[PDB]
């Protein structure tokens, strides 16, 4: 019941790693969209 | 997305893709916040490490999709980016701490039954949910385990975990712009978001007016749904105030 | 643009019709802290 995170505004060796495709995946078994778009 | 479940349609009408031109790819989740404004996390279009840093002409937002490949003509719409705003203070170099980003389409895009935006919470709205054991609602088109692609867009539900579990979690220095949710081993149950899933919308339905808040950004982890790690995700709340400055300026 | 545009979080296909979908009442039932 704790609050998980801080109800305030941002007033202004280990990395952590982003839930982002790396290895090309983003493309597997796409369809192509049509190519009025591609530009 | 582990251990999730189809999405039912129009279950998250704010769900983008955030699309690569060439070679057409799946690059992030994002999310749908007005006609023209389109909410994702900074490292999906800026993460020097992998040597990352796409312009506004290399990508699309594809909103209002279900499957994850087919080009789903007549029910999604493909918009074109004017602009993109990455968080002055985004940083990539240890932690992801105010992983977030705002990306202005061109043209304002139609609603319909499969298109429509999300709310961002208010102070009242923000203070009374994001508190431990209370369950969020993670979308994407990403992995379904860590160690393989959905045909379409899938969802879980997930407790946010309290910060001191998910500071002794991890070794990685954990900041206020972010917060960690998953379900702990003596919980029993099991989900996560994982690679191709950042940038995507952690939504909470308010029981005050039946909206959706979109809380958090699918930010980061170590691996998916391992035992005794959370996935964690960009504190939208704590970034609201920038995302307000980016809409009235550039609006 | 506080929250948001003036008909946000309201979904055509489910809080538009008065529809629930299939998981959201895990969503409500959690909001106790217990
Ligand atoms: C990203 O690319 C743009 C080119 O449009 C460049 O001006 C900018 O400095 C780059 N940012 C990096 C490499 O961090
Ligand atoms: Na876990």
């Amino acid at each position: 019941g704790e609050p998980g995170a801080p109800i305030d505004y941002d007033e202004y060796a280990e990395v952590a790693q982003p839930k982002l495709y790396q290895r090309g995946e983003g493309g597997n078994g796409m369809e192509p969209i049509p190519e009025d778009y591609l530009q | 997305i582990v251990e999730g479940s189809d999405a039912e349609i129009g279950m998250s009408p704010w769900q983008v893709m955030l699309f690569r031109k060439s070679p057409q790819e799946l690059l992030c989740g994002a999310s749908l916040i007005s006609d023209r404004w389109v909410l994702t996390a900074a490292h999906c279009l800026l993460y020097p490490p992998w040597d990352k840093n796409f312009t506004e002409n290399d990508l699309l937002v594809r909103i209002g999709k279900h499957s994850r490949t087919r080009y789903e003509r007549n029910i999604e719409k493909i918009s074109m980016l004017e602009k993109i705003y990455i968080h002055p203070r985004y940083n990539w170099r240890e932690n992801l701490d105010r992983d977030i980003a705002l990306m202005k389409l061109k043209k304002p895009v139609a609603f319909s039954d499969y298109i429509h935006p999300v709310c961002l919470p208010d102070r009242e709205t923000a203070a009374s949910l994001l508190q431990a054991g209370y369950k969020g609602r993670v979308t994407g088109w990403g992995n379904l385990k860590e160690t393989g692609q959905p045909s379409v867009l899938q969802v879980v539900n997930l407790p946010i975990v309290e910060r001191p579990v998910c500071k002794d979690s991890t070794r990685i220095r954990i900041t206020d712009n972010m917060f960690c949710a998953g379900y702990k081993p003596d919980e029993g149950k099991r989900g996560d978001a994982c690679e191709g899933d950042s940038g995507g919308p952690f939504v909470m339905k308010s029981p005050f007016n039946n909206r959706w808040y979109q809380m958090g950004i699918v930010s980061w982890g170590e691996g998916c749904d391992r035992d005794g790690k959370y996935g964690f995700y960009t504190h939208v709340f704590r970034l609201k105030k920038w995302i307000q400055k980016v809409i009235d300026q550039f609006g």
